[PDB]
């Protein structure tokens, strides 16, 4: 089933989503950005995630001009946005009522949209009450600026606190959760998020399935040119690959080359179908810089029937990081 | 820690702190996997369609830290079937019956000869 | 089954599942045609302006499955007029009085002669 | 009285309504569609039911151009619409918050209306919580896109579940219910619906009183040309008439010819006044393809004083399908 619900909610999203982090409005051109979304929308992807912090707001502008140019129905797309960083002023950060209403109204003029499907609190705000956040998220849903709302990187106590305020004050609880989930980051989505799904009905929309390109295996011979680790201002990713904990991970990926060779797949297709192997993960936000990468990653749906129970047991012996409840 | 837990016993509300119920991790109200099937998500509460006056003694078991006693209006057959549901243990059940006086530890061990045992029960 | 039924007894609210009350289909709370006249649609509840401590023993009759007993603070004249309202039957009323001890099955049958009967009552 | 309330609600509808299914935007022309509504509105009918799934949205366009052309006051009409199927995309179906809000707004631009009166959930949605449906139906009422809302083809448990969410969260409960009710479909409106009406106050707006034209008796000599059973894509109605369960029903309709001859009426007028014989049914949605059929069916109000208790007992012995409680 390619299309699956987002939590318990009625919102049907595809199992692969497209992200605009780094690539759109930054790394790749506007013409390649138009070509990647046409390749994604013709393969059944309806989930297109952006944020206001990406490229200082230029990533929403590129996404906004493609929907107007292609003439796509707004009904067939699921556009999601994230709000937390609006700019340099002190009132332009956080999850206050001032910034949720202003920052979403500012994003709807760059996206050129009447409304967005899911608005995401991009990170938690310790300097704001949870009543003020849940009332401001309910406000932009009742005004019609958003349909749903979710949280990004919020611990499961913060999600359960935001749920108990919405039942107290007759507000709207969040439907979703974006959490990092790849082969080297498993603690939240396998232990903390499954408990929240069966209790209150919050699903996970996991991002970075290839760990910013590490699990694709391209960094085994050092840093290739024109990849994300060589871009300006991404020294934190080069320090992550070349460090001794990051050199050990590449020694595991060569052991995963043999498992990806036993199947027909590649290592990016293996690393995505491994993220979709459970019913808790409701979607996976891809990242793609050209048309060969996106065509490769949409081929990971075919690898999902190929994963048996035994290959899941075989990969977890290579990874050696399975969390305990 | 500060998280308050609302437990609804047939229409009677019993709000409690989460660190009170988590003092005893092997009971039904202490283990989150056990009490998961009683959660009402539309009301944000745990609904038990059970006896109503029994639960005030079950709630004060967690608050006092292990001091349970039978309420005066709840009989011994009703209240003992509530301790088995709320899963307060084989250990806090024995402290309950001794207070009660229902202490019958009689276990006739046989002589083990299998006829020395068998003739023993004849006499 | 899953559905929950809120019964309001003079401001005291009892919530029970629908498959508990539907265990006994001939009572007032088991038959939906009988309890239809007590439904408050603006509050989504059944309102009974009746005695308040009597109903916890009436509610636990349905939960335990037929084990009713009189509460300690509710007298026998008050509680017996509640079993007749809630229509728990001529069958569960007789099990109530025997526990109570109000067991008077004395029925002097006459000799049926109509004077053999009539002179019998003279002696 | 010809006008009657819709449930317990204050909405006064006529006892006969006109539906746009098949005939409008499909079978008959735009000029005949203009003539049928003028014939209906001059006979006191104010109830005009349409949907977004009818004729791929073209049935609302025809209805929309007639109200603008005739210059009818919007206050004198009761326009109802149904929202379940919007199109081919996965996000364009169901009773999610995205499709109710999105779908209704699309129907109000084809109808060229500022609001409809009753928006109907056209069928239940198992992949959506009832909280999300009742919050989205409450949302489009508080925005002013609809006045009331109802449900179509919902089990009386699903209607009672939607009622208990509206009292829990201080939302708006549905007022209505569309259920199929003719002489050969009696189980829901005579057993399940009456219980709901006295408990929570939900009325029935019954559709297809002639069972897509079967109970009119025209199909006794086979399939006549230019009737609905001979239209394209309606093989399910031809398979229903010509089957052995459908050939048995025509043998009952010849026995109803004698009862319709004892009264002054015809068999379509009998089959409609039989649907209005109880206080539970709040309206009947007609279907008419020309002006002789609609003038005939509005003559069924006169037959409603002619039905005594004895004719109701006589028809039910011919039908042989009276439900038991
Ligand atoms: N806090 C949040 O909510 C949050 C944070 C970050 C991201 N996100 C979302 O998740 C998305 C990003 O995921 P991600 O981009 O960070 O990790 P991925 O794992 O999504 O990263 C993909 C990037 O790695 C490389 N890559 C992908 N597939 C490849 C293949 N088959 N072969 C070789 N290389 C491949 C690509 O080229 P290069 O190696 O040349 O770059 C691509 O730019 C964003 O679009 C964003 O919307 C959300
Ligand atoms: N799920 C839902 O909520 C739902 C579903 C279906 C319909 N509806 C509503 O109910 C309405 C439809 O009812 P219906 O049309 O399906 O059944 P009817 O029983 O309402 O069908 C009438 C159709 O049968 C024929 N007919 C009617 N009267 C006749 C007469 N006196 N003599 C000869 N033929 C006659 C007509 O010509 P032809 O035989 O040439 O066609 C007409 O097109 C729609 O307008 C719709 O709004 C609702």
């Amino acid at each position: 089933q390619f299309y699956r619900n987002l939590g318990k909610s009625g919102l049907r999203v595809s199992c692969l989503g497209l992200g605009t982090w780094v690539t759109f409005g930054g790394q790749i051109t506007d013409e390649m950005a138009e070509h990647l979304m046409t390749l994604a929308y013709d393969n059944g992807i309806n989930l297109f995630d952006t944020a206001e912090v990406y490229a200082a707001g230029k990533a929403e502008v590129v996404l906004g001009n493609i929907i107007k140019k292609k003439g796509w129905r707004r009904s067939s797309l699921v556009i999601t946005t994230k709000i937390f960083w609006g700019g340099k002023a002190e009132t332009e950060r956080g999850l206050s009522r001032k910034h949720i209403i202003e920052g979403l109204k500012a994003s709807l003029e760059r996206l050129q949209l009447e409304y967005v499907d899911v608005v995401f609190a991009n990170r938690p705000d310790p300097n704001t009450p949870m009543e003020e956040t849940v009332r401001a998220m309910t406000h932009v849903i009742n005004q019609g600026m958003a349909m749903y709302w979710g949280t990004s990187r919020w611990s499961s106590m913060e999600i359960m606190e935001a749920y108990s305020v919405a039942r107290q004050f007759n507000l709207i609880p969040p439907i979703c959760e974006q959490a990092e989930y790849h082969m080297f980051q498993r603690e939240k989505v396998e232990v903390q998020l499954p408990e929240l799904f069966h209790k209150i009905g919050v699903g996970a929309m996991t991002w970075s399935p290839l760990a910013c390109g590490i699990v694709s295996g391209k960094y085994d011979s050092g840093i290739p040119p024109y990849s994300r680790a060589s871009l300006k201002g991404y020294q934190w990713l080069k320090d992550k690959i070349l460090s001794e904990e990051g050199r050990r991970q590449q020694a595991k990926l060569k052991e995963l080359q043999a498992i990806a060779e036993r199947l027909g797949c590649t290592l990016p297709q293996l690393a995505i179908a491994w993220c979709l192997r459970n019913e808790g993960v409701s979607s996976v936000l891809l990242g793609a810089s050209n048309a060969e990468q996106l065509m490769e990653n949409i081929g990971a749906i075919q690898v999902l029937p190929k994963l048996s129970s035994s290959i899941v047991h075989e990969i977890d012996s290579i990874l050696g990081n399975k969390p305990y409840s | 820690c500060c998280e308050r837990v609302v437990i609804n016993i047939s229409g009677l509300r019993f709000e409690t702190q989460l660190k009170t119920l988590a003092q005893f991790p092997e009971t039904l109200l202490g283990d989150p996997k056990k009490r998961m099937r009683y959660f009402d998500p539309l009301r944000n509460e745990y609904f038990f369609d059970r006896n109503r006056p029994s639960f005030d003694a079950i709630l004060y078991y967690y608050q006092s830290g292990g001091r349970l006693r039978r309420p005066v209006n709840v009989p011994l057959d009703i209240f003992s079937e509530e301790i088995r549901f709320y899963e307060l243990g084989e250990e806090a059940m024995e402290m309950f019956r001794e207070d009660e006086g229902y202490i019958k530890e009689e276990e006739r061990p046989l002589p083990e000869n299998e006829f020395q045992r068998q003739v023993w029960l004849l006499f």
